[PDB]
């Protein structure tokens, strides 16, 4: 079945994913129009690393993964490899070598109440950073000192998981943005996602 | 923090006046290969294509990564957010190729 890539339920999907949860999406054994998305003018940000956006539709891959997650708009620029702040540091993190896209528009419409929208959650502690594509959803009580934590929250010991509060009369960079990450893997095995553009 | 700048956030203007909207591609080694501008009527949610026609005048320095966007002889109907969308095309400087897009500015116009 040569048929279209299922992206309208990444892309459209009604719930998205707290950045600490973020969705992974596989796709694969379709053919995928890259150039409507990237020529679409709903995006705020579209940054292909390795491989020309112009150029999508005219290459085959082995996989495609799209991670998917809601962030605040000024936190989108640590969705970059070599990055580091709360975000890239301990909910996810790009590798140094990392081949895609990263895709985000301003979500305010969608994911901002009147009375804000509390729903979204980040990672606010960590004993190290993760690796390019960890997930971490665990909320065991962050021992930040030498003193032991027991499950129990105290002066050293935090809950790890904080809220963003989504105002939506707020400054665009406090304004929830949804996040597609498209990863494209060329392995020595059947390249199953193609443009159509592509043999 | 990579991120286009576009300045001002807000205006109110008279009909019949002029406005500037500039975009600057701010703490990026890319180079402003290509520039585009988009617009959303007051009360509408499509984002569509400007024509860079007789009210709408445009400007773009490569070298600063700047840009403008002036529109003479506001009338009511210019009501709404302008968007600019700074392209980087080129590979070399850059990590990346493709566009990232500013805040927007929200103007009104009155009589
Ligand atoms: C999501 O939104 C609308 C559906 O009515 C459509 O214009 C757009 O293509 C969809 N996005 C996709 C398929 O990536």
């Amino acid at each position: 079945i040569t048929n279209l890539c299922p992206f309208g339920e990444v892309f459209n999907a009604t719930r998205f994913a707290s950045v600490y949860a973020w969705n992974r999406k596989r796709i694969s054994n379709c053919v995928a129009d890259y150039s409507v998305l990237y020529n679409s003018a709903s995006f705020s940000t579209f940054k292909c690393y390795g491989v020309s956006p112009t150029k999508l539709n005219d290459l085959c891959f082995t996989n495609v993964y799209a991670d998917s997650f809601v962030i605040r708009g000024d936190e989108v620029r640590q969705i970059a490899p070599g990055q580091t702040g709360k975000i890239a540091d301990y909910n996810y993190k790009l590798p140094d070598d990392f081949t895609g896209c990263v895709i985000a528009w301003n979500s305010n419409n969608l994911d901002s109440k009147v009375g804000g929208n509390y729903n979204y959650l980040y990672r606010l502690f960590r004993k190290s950073n993760l690796k390019p594509f960890e997930r971490d959803i665990s909320t065991e009580i962050y021992q930040a000192g030498s003193t032991p934590c027991n499950g129990v929250e105290g002066f050293n010991c935090y809950f790890p998981l904080q809220s963003y509060g989504f105002q939506p009369t707020n400054g665009v960079g406090y304004q929830p943005y949804r996040v597609v990450v498209l990863s494209f893997e060329l392995l020595h095995a059947p390249a199953t996602v193609c443009g159509p553009a592509a043999a | 923090a990579e991120r286009v700048e576009q300045t001002p956030t807000t205006t109110t203007k008279e009909t019949g006046e002029s406005l500037t909207i500039n975009c600057v591609l701010r703490d990026s080694s890319c180079a402003l290969d290509s520039t585009y501008w988009y617009f959303t009527k007051k009360g509408a949610t499509k984002k569509e294509s400007l024509s860079n026609g007789g009210r709408y005048a445009e400007t773009v320095n490569k070298a600063s990564k700047s840009f403008s966007l002036r529109i003479s002889d506001l009338r009511v109907e210019d009501s709404g957010t302008y968007h600019c969308r700074a392209y980087s095309l080129s590979a070399g400087m850059c990590a990346w190729m493709g566009y990232i897009e500013g805040g927007g500015t929200i103007v009104t116009v009155n009589s």
